[PDB]
RNA sequence: CACAAACGCGUCUCAGAGAUAAUUAAUGAUUUAAUCUUAACCUAAUUAACUCAUAAUAAAUCCAGCCCUAGAACAGGGCACA
RNA sequence: AACAAACUCCUAGCCCAAUACCGGACUAAUCUAUUGAAACAUAGAAGCAAUAAUGUUAAUAUGAGUAACAAGAAGCCUUUCUC
RNA sequence: GCCUAACGAGCCUGGUGAUAGCUGGUUGUCCGAGAAAGAAUUUUAGUUCAACCUUAAAAAUACCCCAAAAACCCUAAAUUCCAAUGUAUUUUUAAGAGAUAGUCUAAAAAGGUACAGCUUUUUAGAAACGGAUACAACCUUGACUAGAGAGUAAAAUCUUAAUACU
RNA sequence: GAUUACCCCUUCUACCUUUUGCAUAAUGGUUUAACCAGAAAAAAUCUAACAAAGAGAACUUUAGCUAGAUACCCCGAAACCAG
């Protein structure tokens, strides 16, 4: 508890690099947690005019998943500002074309609507899949558990569980598959 | 793109609102207090004609101390010690 | 209004009512005139009250002047250095009182916007938390994908 | 003296130094300086926690 | 005070009313609900027992507060009013939290 | 067309890949036949948009004067041959 | 569940919103009567209080250093040229 | 047409501070109560009466109101009228003005197109600094002052999207 | 509102007038200074004198009479008439 003045008050608003796993999550979850982080409102010490907010880096962006049809349905919209530069995007396209895009419009809707937005924007990092600057992996203090729990396929099974689960019924020895 | 016509709540063509889970909740739980609240007023303590003039004493009484209360309105008593004590606004050390 | 005004935090002048207690007004001037009638409630009050009061705090100097004025004042000053005038004019006896208690009582200090009702020095006994406090530590304590 | 620190009023330059002495004295023998906490190394603002060790 | 506050030796508080005592007074504060130290804490019920934990605090300046100005306004209805309050101030410094072995 | 230019009535050049909608097919279950499938898996044939290859731009800080196919001003290109 | 009001509790009080009309209490500044004499008191009087009338008069900005305005050439300086 | 830069009848001065049911404007602070229209009217851009309302003053009952009671063919929600009881209101007397160009919501109807943010009456309601993203009229809410307390109210994504028949 | 901190954050649709209803894209104002708008006492109420009478003549009186205090704006037509 003993600090000089200085430490102590270095210590307390000191920023944080917080490492998200994004493989098969919802961008929808991510961006809630992210967006969290990002506004500094996991710190008790949180105000709005303290700059306190944490780097998030969030990587395998390019492996979201989407629950639904939502890849098909959801429909990013924007305009060049061009007589016809109307442009909707399917997500599916929008994708395909840039892989942090879904992630990082999600995050930037869901953060306040404020001048700080543009800040703490700043502070987002994110990576398609798995390749980071050194730089950035050195920062690391901890990684947020995943929002989803992803099922496994199949073949994810261990021939123990396969057989510790019942038959539950009987097929007849003529029929054929 | 999709507009209401005219005026959001008023008219022929209004903003469709749904209603809440919180509502029929809300609705609900003051629905179950009037029932609650019909049942106390099922039974009477006393019956019609056993209140009858039950307390007519108190309520006549009341009366008399309203109308008492207002014949008792009088200009106030004017004192000596009000038009005499005015002159010591001129008070000195000598 | 606040962001008009100046600020202060909430302090006592040398820790006061710490070891112990030091009455903050040191004197107390007033300036009346025999014969004007404005003056007239300070006139009764100095012939009652101001004695009495005089014995009830020793530490306060008290200052009488007649003098010829039209509005009789009194001029409060602290041990903070701070002098606060105020007019006695055309008030009673007991109101006058009323008054000079406040000043008896009052600090010195300015009046205006305290920012927060409290003031500690070393709020933080057990400690003050910082994004650490509560996290856990790990074994070698590796980053989260630094490999040994 | 209410509200100051120890090193607010005393100023001494060294405190490693002092500890060590203070230490033998003590009969306890060598503060180790371990790393305790991290973050960022490679930014313009990093935050360090450097415990001592003693035995 | 119908305030709850965080407490401590050696501190300040500010009071937004009057209280009847002399300049200088020690007073009990009777009602506590937290009482803590590094290694432990006691916690009431919702109250602590007169017996267990004693703070006593200084009544140190009478005062009142800056002026606040309160107007009401209503648009095209030439209706202000401008009323400026002034409030009567208590500081107290809080003098020393006992606290005694009995507890069971 | 009476300035060394500007100009048309004159002269030159103008494009690949992926994506789809409607609609056609192949394999094939719920419904051991069938069946293009808001069944899977691979699939084919297929408008315009629209994205994208590709092209363009891309040397931080000499600048008084003087020239200019560069220019309202400010900028910009020249000024060692000869 | 929680979160959420001029509602309601809590600690103190000087103890409950408002247009037209209506009632009340105070009061700025002047003057007069007596006080008063580092700027006041009790009365009596009034040309008795201006963020709004395309208000009046003066003065200042904005538009704006904007629109617009002018002297034929050289020289030996009133002599030649060009119209 | 023209009669000294404006002639459906010049200009100037006086009558003159013409007269405007019409527009605009109307100056200190704080507190108490506080108003949406029945009748006439060259009247519906206004007045003058009622009903409300305000300031005083005298009184005594005032609302709320169970039976009983109020039509003849059929006929609803409901009125009228009144003891008790819960409350403190009501009535007269004396002074006064403003207001009398009305909105939406729910209800009963009429007109219209079983149209209107339409129009005409009757009963009720509202005109938040909270909610319905924004909001006059819907919903919550007996509008005081100071707190760096607390409990509550109304209130925030509405479901479905289904047709095999050899 | 705040805040260590000017901004950054949060919360608020200028003011008059006119209106059923105005952030209104309805009216008026660049701004400053100085000027610029409620006036009357019949009945009433309030205070006081004296009272079957009161008023300093003339009047009024089945508690009245006499006195005092309480009250009712500003700018604007097209016109009309005389010289
Ligand atoms: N005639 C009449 N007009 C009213 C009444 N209440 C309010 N008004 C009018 O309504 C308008 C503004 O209403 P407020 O500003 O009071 O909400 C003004 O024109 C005002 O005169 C009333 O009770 N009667
Ligand atoms: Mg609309
Ligand atoms: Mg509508
Ligand atoms: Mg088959
Ligand atoms: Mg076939
Ligand atoms: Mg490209
Ligand atoms: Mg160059
Ligand atoms: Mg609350
Ligand atoms: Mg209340
Ligand atoms: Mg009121
Ligand atoms: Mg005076
Ligand atoms: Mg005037
Ligand atoms: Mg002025
Ligand atoms: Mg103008
Ligand atoms: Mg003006
Ligand atoms: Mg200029
Ligand atoms: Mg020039
Ligand atoms: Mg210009
Ligand atoms: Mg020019
Ligand atoms: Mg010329
Ligand atoms: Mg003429
Ligand atoms: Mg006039
Ligand atoms: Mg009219
Ligand atoms: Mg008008
Ligand atoms: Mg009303
Ligand atoms: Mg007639
Ligand atoms: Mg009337
Ligand atoms: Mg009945
Ligand atoms: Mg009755
Ligand atoms: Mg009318
Ligand atoms: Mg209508
Ligand atoms: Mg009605
Ligand atoms: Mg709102
Ligand atoms: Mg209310
Ligand atoms: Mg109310
Ligand atoms: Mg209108
Ligand atoms: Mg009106
Ligand atoms: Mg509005
Ligand atoms: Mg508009
Ligand atoms: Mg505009
Ligand atoms: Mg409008
Ligand atoms: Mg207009
Ligand atoms: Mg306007
Ligand atoms: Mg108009
Ligand atoms: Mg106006
Ligand atoms: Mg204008
Ligand atoms: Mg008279
Ligand atoms: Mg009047
Ligand atoms: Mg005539
Ligand atoms: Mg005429």
């Amino acid at each position: 508890s003993s600090f000089s003045k200085a430490p102590q008050q270095w210590a307390t608003f000191a920023r944080v690099w917080y490492l998200l796993d994004g493989k098969m999550q919802p961008p929808g979850k991510l961006a809630a947690m992210a967006s969290v982080k990002l506004q500094g409102l996991h710190k008790p010490v949180y105000h709005q005019l303290s700059d306190c907010g944490d780097h998030v880096v969030i990587m395998n962006t390019r492996h979201i998943a989407f629950s639904g049809n939502k890849w098909e349905q959801k429909v990013y919209s924007s305009h060049t500002g061009y007589p016809g530069g109307f442009r909707q995007v399917t997500a599916a396209q929008l994708h395909q074309k840039d892989p942090v895009a879904i992630v990082k419009l999600a995050i930037y809707g869901m953060l306040p609507k404020n001048l700080h937005r543009r800040t703490m924007m700043q502070r987002l990092h994110l990576f398609p899949d798995e390749d980071i600057p050194e730089d950035i992996l050195k920062n690391l203090v901890e990684e947020l558990p995943q929002p989803r729990k992803v099922p496994r396929r199949l073949d994810e099974y261990t021939q123990e569980e396969i057989e510790a689960f019942p038959r539950v019924w009987s097929p007849p020895e003529d029929y054929r598959l | 793109r999709n507009r209401i016509p005219g005026r959001q709540w008023i008219g022929k063509h209004r903003r469709p609102r749904p209603v809440s889970a919180q509502a029929k909740q809300n609705m609900i739980r003051r629905l179950e207090t009037e029932a609650e609240n019909q049942y106390w007023l099922s039974r009477p303590f006393l019956t019609a004609e056993q209140e009858r003039g039950h307390a007519a004493v108190r309520r006549a009484a009341a009366f008399q101390a309203l109308k008492a209360a207002q014949a008792a309105r009088f200009p106030a008593h004017r004192r000596l010690e009000e038009q005499l004590g005015h002159l010591l606004v001129t008070r000195k050390w000598s | 209004t606040a962001r008009g005004t100046a600020s202060r935090f909430l302090t006592s002048v040398l820790h006061n009512g710490l070891g112990r207690y030091v009455q903050q007004l040191q004197r107390l001037s007033f300036s009346l005139s025999r014969d004007a009638p404005s003056s007239r409630g300070a006139r009764e009050f100095v012939e009652r009250e101001v004695t009495d009061f005089a014995r009830r705090n020793p530490g306060v100097v008290i200052y009488v002047n007649p003098r010829p004025c039209c509005v009789p004042r009194v001029v409060a000053e602290y041990l903070n250095g701070a002098v606060r005038e105020e007019s006695i004019h055309c008030k009673s006896v007991e109101e006058i009182a009323a008054l000079v208690q406040k000043l008896a009582d009052q600090s010195g200090l300015d009046v205006i916007r305290i920012r927060k009702p409290f003031h500690t020095d070393s709020p933080s006994i057990q400690g003050q938390w910082h994004p650490f406090t509560n996290k856990p530590t790990t074994l070698g304590g590796l980053r989260p994908r630094e490999v040994q | 003296m209410t509200g100051k620190e120890l090193f607010e009023m005393w100023t001494i330059t060294n405190p490693m130094g002092l500890l060590v002495e203070e230490l033998k004295k003590r009969k306890i023998s060598a503060p180790e300086s371990r790393l305790t906490r991290q973050s960022g190394s490679t930014t313009a603002l990093p935050v360090y926690f450097v415990g001592l060790y003693c035995d | 005070a119908g305030h709850q506050w965080k407490v401590t030796a050696e501190d300040l508080i500010l009071i937004e009313n009057e209280l009847d005592v002399a300049c200088g007074e020690r007073i009990r504060l009777e009602k506590v609900l937290l009482v803590g130290a590094d290694n432990f804490t006691l916690l009431g019920k919702p109250l602590l027992g007169k017996e267990l934990v004693r703070v006593e605090a200084t009544v140190i300046e009478k005062t009142e507060s800056w002026p606040k100005i309160n107007m009401k306004f209503q648009k095209r209805k030439n209706y202000q009013r401008k009323r400026i309050t002034v409030n009567p101030q208590t500081v107290l410094r809080i003098n020393s939290i006992e606290i005694a072995p009995c507890l069971c």
